[PDB]
RNA sequence: UCCCCCGUGCCCAUAGCGGCGUGGAACCACCCGUUCCCAUUCCGAACACGGAAGUGAAACGCGCCAGCGCCGAUGGUACUGGGCGGGCGACCGCCUGGGAGAGUAGGUCGGUGCGGGGG
RNA sequence: AGAGCGCAAGGGUAGAAGGGGGCCUGACUGCGAGGCCUGCAAGCCGAGCAGGGGCGAAAGCCGGGCCUAGUGAACCGGUGGU
């Protein structure tokens, strides 16, 4: 995705957010530059771009930068993006998180049961190049009670998980109704 | 009930500062351990009392490891 | 339970680490405002929860009644109130977010969400997802 | 010493104890 | 007295039997013997000090050695024990009586034991030393039958420079122990 | 292990670094709160013979020969890690005997 | 127990605690009297 | 001056944990022995003494790697000396000076005195 | 270092204040530069000096216990001394 960044050096950051921009920070190894997009711009563009995806920054030098958001300050007391990382790439490979499309119908939810879901999304070593839309899950299997793991991932070529080897990824919890309301009630 | 009870203040602490002349024996820091070592021209009683032992002025000395120390470096 | 008698009623002031952003299910309730959530507050919106809804699918309650509330037997001043009346409460400061479901419509969701809200003392919003995280 | 065992069938092992006269049996022999 | 059956055992036999089985490179890495500890739980003695005697004493003789001891120290209200008084019983041997006690353990004491059947291959510390459970202390040589006022058990163990347990096996086999397969 | 070096480096100035090898035995006197030698009457790695003991003696009577030309007399002396006994005795022994 | 030692054919005390059924039955230590200098005291 | 060692003090985990490699001429260790000085609540494991030969396996010295540990910006907050505004109130907001913690980028298998032995 | 440090809690501490032996009784007398604390009275720390002494080859440590509680002005009277 595209987005219009712009040079920051001594506007005030806080009566810069009333206006309508957004602060932020570009850097890498090597790079460091005060920024700011613009919040209707970025927030119709983070929304899908979020975290995942590449998103190239043309600043007035025309230069077109391979960043993405390394990290977002959200403010607290109803939220909103305070401000913006923006870490650039190169060819070195780089981890991050890579999304998680769980895909099936499994036996939990026959015997009606709970989709259950921990990483929607997990960390991974990986070459630039490589910007997977997204990673297969072949959930199906997984009945009420089970899980599946880190150590059960379905990994595309020139990837590695940069994780533990034993985390979860989801699992099929149950519902909760009349039978726990009643006794719960009584038990307790 | 029953709680109104506490031992009075001892007054402990810091008790001299660093770049403050001292005559010889000035109780330098009263303290509760060894938050603070003794050092050059500074010795300890049974309390863990820190005084002079020259006259001069006092310093501290941070030692991760080791710990924090306090010495007079002597002049006239 | 289980840590010891009484404690100090203490302030609650900004609205700070009282917030945080939907971490479970799909979607949450947030606080506006300031308060001690008891627990029967806490029990009363979870049970209109799954109430609403039969066999629903799963309810995640992040906040967690840990104070003491403590309270006079309608007389004087002779030390500490014996307190536990009302039991525990929650400092549920303003952003915070108390419930958030999963494995569900929009519809069952806005509603019990909705339902649970009256149940609570403060003024409540409901937040979707977005895809506010931490990553890159 | 020379502690030699005795055991009582048909093995006598000059090895090192205390008394010779170590009277054994049952020994690596049988 | 430097001199003995099981001293030139592991040189000119079980030496060069290492080299074979795995192969090293020098001398001061295949697996040497040359710690022997020997042990006893006398939660018993602790009432009779008189019993105590006895047991280091009978244990004098079979280890060719001076006896010691060893009481415990965060102990038992559930068995009369408390603080530092009670005992135990332990004796440390190397060099030479090393070797002479491991002469009288594979030639008599484990021959003459009741229904010796091999030692558990299983008591490997995982890496390279052995322990071993023993009853009876009578099944040693100089022990007399007429003798003894109890059948006081005891264990021992052995250390080794031995890495892993495969090398502790090969070396211990070598050296005559009678392993229950 | 090094209580008694801990011990003697409050004490004043003028440490006796005895540091000995299986074979040899140097010596130094080394003044704290600047980390500085004077006398190094070194032993095997010197001169000396082929017998510890004596050696040690010598070696000392080494050291005293070097310090007082140095005008130094404080025998702050150091055990380091060493049982008072044998060689260590010897070095400052001699050292104390001249 | 409250102690007083006293001096070898002397008159001379000093400040102690003994205890009562606790192994100490006697006082033995060695002390510092005013004239000259070291003896024995007793408990007494 | 330069390089490898041995003794030792400073900085206080960017010195460390773990993995792989290397050094025995010198130095150090392990090592041979237990008569003498000396020693282990039991053992020459440890302290100790006299010393061929063998070894660098263990230990230590020197290198390289970052998986743990540690260090860790910048930007933006939270909080807040001093000043002040709104609302009926629980509280919220601005001006001026100060500004974290956490998290991201990132760094890290050490700098360094003085004496001594060796080419 | 999450143990131990007689006992509450805390600060401190293995580069010992902790565990163990060997010799010993400085749980000495006569004092006290200078300080902490403090309304008063009281409480607290103390280098160093002289005497005679203990442990260590020695530099040196010892005027009780890791430290912060374990207590009572004056009066009247008891016992022993100059
Ligand atoms: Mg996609
Ligand atoms: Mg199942
Ligand atoms: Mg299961
Ligand atoms: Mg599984
Ligand atoms: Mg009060
Ligand atoms: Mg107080
Ligand atoms: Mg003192
Ligand atoms: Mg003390
Ligand atoms: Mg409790
Ligand atoms: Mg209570
Ligand atoms: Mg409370
Ligand atoms: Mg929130
Ligand atoms: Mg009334
Ligand atoms: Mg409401
Ligand atoms: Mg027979
Ligand atoms: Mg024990
Ligand atoms: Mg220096
Ligand atoms: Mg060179
Ligand atoms: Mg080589
Ligand atoms: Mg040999
Ligand atoms: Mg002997
Ligand atoms: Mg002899
Ligand atoms: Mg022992
Ligand atoms: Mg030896
Ligand atoms: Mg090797
Ligand atoms: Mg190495
Ligand atoms: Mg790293
Ligand atoms: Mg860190
Ligand atoms: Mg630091
Ligand atoms: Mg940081
Ligand atoms: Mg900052
Ligand atoms: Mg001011
Ligand atoms: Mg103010
Ligand atoms: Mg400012
Ligand atoms: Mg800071
Ligand atoms: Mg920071
Ligand atoms: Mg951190
Ligand atoms: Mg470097
Ligand atoms: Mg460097
Ligand atoms: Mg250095
Ligand atoms: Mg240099
Ligand atoms: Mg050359
Ligand atoms: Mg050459
Ligand atoms: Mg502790
Ligand atoms: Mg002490
Ligand atoms: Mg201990
Ligand atoms: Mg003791
Ligand atoms: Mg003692
Ligand atoms: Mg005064
Ligand atoms: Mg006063
Ligand atoms: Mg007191
Ligand atoms: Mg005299
Ligand atoms: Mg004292
Ligand atoms: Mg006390
Ligand atoms: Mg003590
Ligand atoms: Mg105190
Ligand atoms: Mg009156």
């Amino acid at each position: 995705y595209r987005l219009k960044a712009y040079y920051r050096e001594g506007e005030k950051p806080s009566a810069l957010r009333r206006a309508g921009k957004l602060p932020g920070v570009m850097y890498n190894r090597h790079l460091n530059r005060k920024v700011y997009v613009d919040l209707v711009e970025f927030d119709k563009v983070f929304r899908q771009a979020s975290i995942h995806h590449v998103i190239v920054l043309e600043l007035p030098d025309g230069q077109s930068l391979p960043t993405l958001v390394r990290q977002v300050n959200l403010d607290k007391r109803r939220r909103r993006p305070e401000h913006v990382d923006f870490f650039v790439l190169s060819d070195e490979p780089v981890e991050m998180y890579v999304p998680l499309r769980f895909v099936g119908t499994p036996a939990g939810v026959r015997a009606g049961g709970v989709l259950q879901e921990i990483h929607r999304d997990i960390l991974v070593k990986v070459s630039p190049r490589n910007i997977p839309e997204f990673i297969e899950v072949d959930v199906s299997g997984l009945e009420i009670g089970d899980s599946l793991h880190a150590s059960d991932l379905k990994l595309p070529p020139g990837v590695e998980l940069a994780v533990s080897p034993e985390e979860t990824i989801a699992a099929v919890v149950p519902p909760e109704d009349v039978e726990k309301l009643a006794e719960e009630a009584a038990a307790e | 009930t029953k709680n109104g009870r506490d031992s009075q203040a001892k007054r402990l602490g810091v008790k001299r500062y660093e770049g403050q002349v001292v005559r010889a024996g000035n109780i330098l820091v009263r303290q509760r351990g060894t938050r603070f070592k003794p050092g050059k021209n500074v010795g300890m009683g049974r309390d863990f009392t820190l005084f002079a032992l020259v006259d001069g002025v006092v310093e501290f000395q941070d030692r991760g490891r080791l710990g924090r120390y306090v010495h007079v470096r002597p002049l006239a | 339970r289980m840590k010891y008698r009484k404690q100090q009623r203490g302030r609650l002031k900004g609205a700070t680490k009282g917030g945080d952003y939907v971490a479970f299910g799909d979607f949450g309730l947030v606080a506006l405002e300031p308060a001690w959530i008891t627990a029967q507050q806490i029990e009363a919106a979870r049970v209109a929860m799954v109430r609403h809804f039969r066999r629903g699918g799963k309810i995640f309650i992040r906040i967690f009644p840990d104070k003491p509330y403590t309270k006079k037997p309608l007389e004087v001043r002779m030390g500490k109130g014996k307190g536990n009346v009302e039991g525990y409460v929650a400092v549920v400061k303003p952003g915070r977010v108390m419930f958030e479901v999963a494995g569900v419509t929009e519809e069952q969701a806005m509603e019990a969400l909705r339902i649970a809200g009256h149940k609570l003392p403060i003024k409540t919003k409901i937040v979707r997802r977005d895809a506010y995280d931490e990553a890159q | 010493v020379p502690a030699r065992i005795i055991c009582g069938c048909g093995n006598v092992i000059e090895t090192y104890s205390t008394k010779p006269e170590i009277y054994v049996e049952v020994c690596s022999k049988c | 007295p430097l001199d003995l059956a099981l001293k030139r055992k592991y040189y000119e036999e079980v030496r060069p039997e290492l080299i074979r089985r795995f192969g090293y490179q020098n001398v001061w890495e295949v697996p040497r013997l040359e710690k022997v500890v020997i042990n006893q739980g006398l939660g018993e003695a602790k009432e009779d000090a008189r019993i105590l005697e006895k047991a280091a004493q009978e244990l004098a003789l079979i280890t060719g050695q001076k006896p010691a001891v060893t009481r415990a120290k965060k102990s038992i209200s559930n068995f009369k024990l408390r603080k530092g008084m009670p005992i135990g019983l332990r004796v440390t041997l190397r060099r030479d009586r090393m070797w002479i006690f491991l002469e009288k353990l594979l030639n008599v004491a484990l021959p003459r034991i009741r229904d010796f059947r091999g030692l558990n291959p299983n008591s490997f510390d995982g890496r390279g030393n052995y322990n071993l459970g023993l009853r009876e202390q009578l099944i040693f040589p100089e022990i007399t039958y007429d003798m003894v006022d109890a059948l006081r058990g005891m264990d021992i163990a052995v250390v080794t420079t031995a890495e892993t347990d495969e090398e502790a096996r090969a070396l211990l086999e070598l050296l005559g122990f009678p392993f229950r397969k | 292990k090094f209580r008694v070096r801990n011990r003697i480096k409050r004490t004043g100035r003028l440490r006796l670094s005895v540091f000995r090898s299986l074979k040899h035995i140097y010596a130094q006197i080394i003044d704290d709160e600047k980390g500085v030698t004077l006398v190094s009457a070194s032993s095997l790695a010197l001169k000396l013979k082929g017998n510890k003991t004596e050696v040690a003696r010598q070696v000392g009577r080494a050291l005293a020969e070097k310090a007082l030309a140095l005008g130094i007399k404080q025998v702050a002396f150091d055990r380091g890690p060493y049982k008072y006994h044998g060689r260590v005795k010897a070095l400052a022994e001699g050292a104390r005997e001249g | 127990l409250l102690l007083e030692c006293t001096e070898c054919k002397r008159r001379n005390y000093a400040t102690e605690k003994n205890k009562r059924n606790t192994p100490n039955k006697l006082e033995l230590r060695k002390y510092c009297p005013w004239c000259r200098k070291h003896t024995v005291h007793r408990e007494v």
